[PDB]
RNA sequence: AUGCCCCGAAACCCCCGGGCUACACGCGCGCUACAAUGGGCGGGACAAUGGGACCCGACCCCGAAAGGGGAAGGGAAUCCCCUAAACCCGCCCUCAGUUCGGAUCGCGGGCUGCAACUCGCCCGCGUGAAGCUGGAAUCCCUAGUACCCGCGUGUCAUCAUCGCGC
RNA sequence: UUAAUUGGAUUCAACGCCGGGAACCUCACCGGGGGCGACGGCAGGAUGAAGGCCAGGCUGAAGGUCUUGCCGGACGCGCCGAG
């Protein structure tokens, strides 16, 4: 029994090079400013990161 | 000659930065070119707000704002001590370099 | 009428070098053989050349819906998976060109029946 | 994230190949059109929002086009994306399934990508399918709004008839 | 319809929605191949335990397994609990 499977191969573009750091998902990724957040986490996270929504 | 470039989230710290240079160069007797202020960079984003797709769709705007101050000053030996003597909260942003 | 490809016989394609064979071949099959073979493509076109050669009797088998076939592969048996089964698929020569895997179709004919409850209003 | 239930060497974890792209048919939201309130050809004008490091790339050489080689500058009010279209002038077409309409296939040349057949986008030539204004019914809109016209960005190695904006 | 054509959502408030423009990945579906049981116990074990390999067979391709031997020197999924 080798430990040379089980190992994700290397990836340098796709849906499956991109994850969310707190999320782990691999869908809707932002990289509008290399955040690499998920949509959900990003909109849970805006008003305390620094950004917010005045209009 | 030196320009010292500074930004910050904060206008409130941008002033005060841009105050205690203005009182370091007014104390030191060398002339000061006025701060000049760059256009701001508002960073926008577009979110959907329901984490599912059923219901009609709305979304958030989130948007973040970074103010910037330019200052050209003739490079003198105490003025320059001084200025590297700033106070550089932590929200503010300084770079310095000389022409 | 004898086979000719772009006014070429056969043995003048078998005694072609892989150049001109991408020169000869349209723009796609000529970017992929410039490109060059994957190891995968590789394994299987030593295999062939092998079999070829008279040292191999196994069938050949693979997985290389991406291979482009060439003239020395011409004449012989290759199994191509489509999903389910290695399809058998025997090289003609007037295949010269084409991928390996679009003689192994992976759907299968619909032979539509009635419509359902919900088909219409 | 998490209670309960379940698999627990399988429902766990990785590798190739296929499918989510099938197609007698019903429906929603849209694009293109059914022409003169126009199509084609040459010429003349005017923006904004935003983005840029294995990134944007001016500028020169090569090519008929797609595209290919070198490469200044730019971590940005300094460089680039970026000399938009609708519009205006001059010529041809003169009410015709047509110089309208651009589906559908043949051949050939490229780009991205480890990989382009299932199942990508672009380009030259060739053919030219319904459609000549639409029943019942039904949708949005009160001012720089509605309608028309293009562009930025999110998705991105490539791909925008889409969302959000100009 | 198929092997699958993975699923959620059906009046306003489902159907260019799940930011869902899926070649690989995404992936949850389908054919096949391979691979993990922390931590406690039961046997075999240092005169031999996980684990590794040069050539080749099986294989779509693979010390994944198999013929050829050789490194490794302390462990133990072949079983009971738990994870
Ligand atoms: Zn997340």
């Amino acid at each position: 029994a080798k430990a040379d499977y089980n190992k994700r191969k290397p990836r340098k573009f796709g849906k499956g090079a991109r994850r969310c750091i707190r999320c782990g998902q691999y869908g809707p990724i932002i990289r509008i400013q290399g955040l690499m957040l998920c949509r959900h986490c990003f909109r849970e996270v805006a008003p305390k990161l620094g950004f917010r929504k005045y209009e | 000659k030196a320009r010292i470039k500074i930004a910050s989230t904060n206008v409130r710290s941008l002033d005060e930065v841009a105050n205690q240079i203005k009182q370091i160069a007014e104390r030191t007797g060398v002339r000061m070119s006025g701060p000049i202020p760059l256009p701001t960079k508002r960073i926008r984003i577009t979110t959907r707000k329901s984490p599912d797709g059923e219901g009609s769709a709305t979304f958030d705007r989130w948007e973040l704002r970074v103010h910037k101050r330019l200052i050209d000053i003739e490079a003198d030996e105490r003025a320059m001590r001084q200025i590297m003597r700033i106070r550089v909260p932590e929200d503010v942003t300084i770079e310095i370099e000389l022409i | 009428k004898e086979f000719r490809y772009r006014g070429y016989t056969l043995e003048q394609l078998m005694n072609m070098s892989l150049e001109e064979l991408a020169r000869l071949f349209p723009a796609r099959q000529r970017r992929s053989l410039k490109r060059g073979l994957t190891p995968e493509q590789k394994k299987l076109l030593r295999k062939i050349r092998l079999a070829k050669k008279g040292k191999y009797k196994k069938p050949i088998r693979t997985h290389c819906r991406d291979m482009i076939i060439l003239p020395e592969m011409v004449g012989l048996t290759i199994y191509v998976h489509n999903g389910k089964e290695f399809v058998p698929v025997e090289i003609k020569p007037e295949m010269i060109g084409h991928y390996l895997g679009e003689f192994a179709p992976t759907r299968k004919k619909v032979e539509h029946g009635a419509p359902g409850v919900g088909a219409t209003r």
